[PDB]
């Protein structure tokens, strides 16, 4: 009943090849809604949720303004960031940021975030009070000390609390046939001999949304994590998501195994068995 | 600077069927910087016309991406995705296995 | 919808 908005802000120097590309991109939960590419041949094509382009053009000429200027603002701080650095103007560079907004089922605040990394590092970050600052580095406190000074704390308080919290109520009610529908997965075993003495167990989950998901091996009841070997949740291209959990067990000793699988969209949690 | 290798999977969007149309999905994942090059294959071959995903990332900021082909899986035709990274001194080739 | 970014860092 929980739902977050977020967006996924890249800024990519190239030296040679052009201005730094910059992307964001929009989700609800695991939905992406947006996206915005400095790249984009065609802004027509930019493509968003059906329930974005209800907005309307109002919305779109808006938003393709606040991408313009964030930018043009990323563009610079990467040059920025160069310098604190002492880097030279020939290396490839990377500026990502985090932003947006959990809330409850009562569509109230819990948390807001905003935060930063360069070149893979974390580098600034707004506290959960939207008011202060961790830096990382020295480099970062000079990041800190420009934004103190101007106050940028208070102006992402502000759309962390007010403009994320109620965009992302928008949102869900005009997509909310997807956005607060949890489709269960589809669950299997299977069993794949391995030698004369030992076979894989393989529990699979299929067809789920969002991705959170738990999945795991019991042996006569006892957690078996450091012999599963367990996938990353992996998406399907439909919305939905795919997760395995295996575990190799010798011959005969199958029927001691159970997966245990949880997940939003199941009236309860599922208990299950290789089934020969 | 530090840099990440990129996981990859390999896999279909519905359970495999042969003679059914389905989609075929390599899913590179964990990775830093973002460029990356995957290619899906046929019995070795490159496929045309391969679509992808936005560049986004995971909270622990490695970038993602999926690259997909519709395709009808048959008894005989043999896929595989091929990816390279500046990680990799050499393109890593990843086997599409059906119990996988 | 979008968060403006207007200062430098």
């Amino acid at each position: 009943g929980s739902h977050s908005m977020r967006y996924f802000d890249t800024a990519m120097s190239r030296p040679g090849r052009g201005e730094p590309r910059f992307i964001s991109v929009g989700y609800v939960d695991d939905t992406q809604f947006v996206r915005f590419d400095s790249d984009a041949a065609s802004p027509r094509e930019e493509p968003r949720a059906p329930w974005i382009e209800q907005e309307g053009p109002e919305y779109w000429d808006r938003n393709t303004q606040i991408f313009k200027t964030n930018t043009q603002t990323d563009r610079e701080s990467l040059r920025n960031l160069r310098g604190y650095y002492n880097q030279s103007e020939a290396g490839s560079h990377t500026l990502q940021s985090m932003y947006g907004c959990d809330v409850g089922p009562d569509g109230r605040l819990l948390r807001g975030h905003n935060q930063y990394a360069y070149d893979g590092k974390d580098y600034i970050a707004l506290n959960e009070d939207l008011r202060s600052w961790t830096a990382a580095d020295t480099a970062a406190q000079i990041t800190q000390r420009k934004w103190e000074a101007a106050r940028v704390a208070e102006q992402d308080r502000a759309y962390l609390e007010g403009t994320c919290v109620e965009w992302l109520r928008r949102y869900l009610e005009n997509g909310k046939d997807t956005l607060e529908r949890a489709d269960p997965p589809k669950t299997h075993v299977t069993h794949h001999p391995i030698s004369d003495h030992e076979a894989t167990l393989r529990c699979w989950a299929l067809g789920f949304y969002p991705a959170e998901i738990t999945l795991t091996w019991q042996r006569d009841g006892e957690d078996q994590t450091q012999d599963t070997e367990l996938v990353e949740t992996r998406p399907a291209g439909d919305r939905t998501f795919q997760k395995w959990a295996a575990v190799v067990v010798p011959s005969g000793e199958e029927q001691r195994y159970t997966c245990h699988v949880q997940h939003e969209g199941l009236p309860k949690p599922l208990t299950l068995r290789w089934e020969p | 600077m530090g840099q990440r290798t990129p996981k990859i999977q390999v896999y279909s969007r519905h359970p495999a069927e042969n003679g059914k149309s389905n989609f075929l999905n390599c899913y590179v994942s964990g990775f830093h910087p973002s460029d990356i090059e995957v290619d899906l294959l046929k019995n070795g071959e490159r496929i045309e016309k391969v679509e992808h995903s936005d560049l986004s990332f995971s909270k622990d900021w490695s970038f993602y991406l999926l690259y997909y082909t519709e395709f009808t899986p048959t008894e005989k035709d043999e896929y595989a995705c091929r990816v390279n990274h500046v990680t990799l001194s050499q393109p890593k080739i990843v086997k599409w296995d059906r119990d996988m | 919808e979008l968060k403006r970014k207007m200062i430098y860092m």
